[PDB]
């Protein structure tokens, strides 16, 4: 909704910076930021990849810590797992917010994706040259 | 009975300290116990130099 169209949600945009009532602006930021969190909380609890499944996959691979038990697995990864997921989720969704509002090429949004990829077949390419 | 007048040190220098303070504590224990003892009986366990 840019023009002749319900303004009530919509993501600030303008060369520098546009302020007349910030109950807008820095709502939109606040969505985004909590959203991203709730998003990548929950991908984790339906992915396999919440701190019980990844024991799980280090059980089967015989991957121990190295002077904890089997079930203190879960415990050492639940220091770093949940919290990364939700830290992650809010950090990755404030650059999206730091892309937009500097108004880089892309329009902000998407190029996280893009820089994200192309370093997802980085460590292919870095592993299979030796 | 006189006390000693030494002519000259029979050292030149007094030993160094040995036992300062990085070479008390060798590293930090992590294991499931000590995380026991961390956070739940505000205890940090270290490994330490015997003669400590």
């Amino acid at each position: 909704p840019v023009g002749g169209l319900c303004h009530y949600l919509s993501p600030p945009e303008s060369f520098g910076s546009v302020l007349e009532d910030p109950v807008h602006a820095v709502v939109y930021i606040v969505f985004m930021l909590g959203s991203c969190a709730f998003f990548s909380k929950t991908w984790i609890e339906v992915s396999g990849s919440s701190a019980k499944d990844v024991a799980k996959q280090l059980k089967e691979q015989q991957m121990v810590m190295r002077g904890h038990r089997e079930t203190s697995m879960v415990h050492e990864l639940n220091r770093y797992i949940p919290t990364a997921a939700a830290f992650g989720g809010l950090c990755i969704g404030a650059l999206s917010v730091l892309a937009d509002f500097l108004g880089a090429i892309g329009s902000g949004t998407g190029i996280l994706l893009a820089v994200t990829i192309i370093y997802q077949y980085f460590e292919i390419f870095v592993k299979e040259q030796s | 009975r006189l006390r000693r007048q030494p002519k000259y040190p029979r050292k030149s220098a007094p030993r160094r300290n040995k036992l300062d303070h990085y070479a008390i504590i060798k590293f930090p224990l992590t294991t499931e116990s000590a995380m026991k003892k961390i956070e739940d009986n505000n205890t940090l366990v270290f490994i330490v130099d015997v003669k400590a």
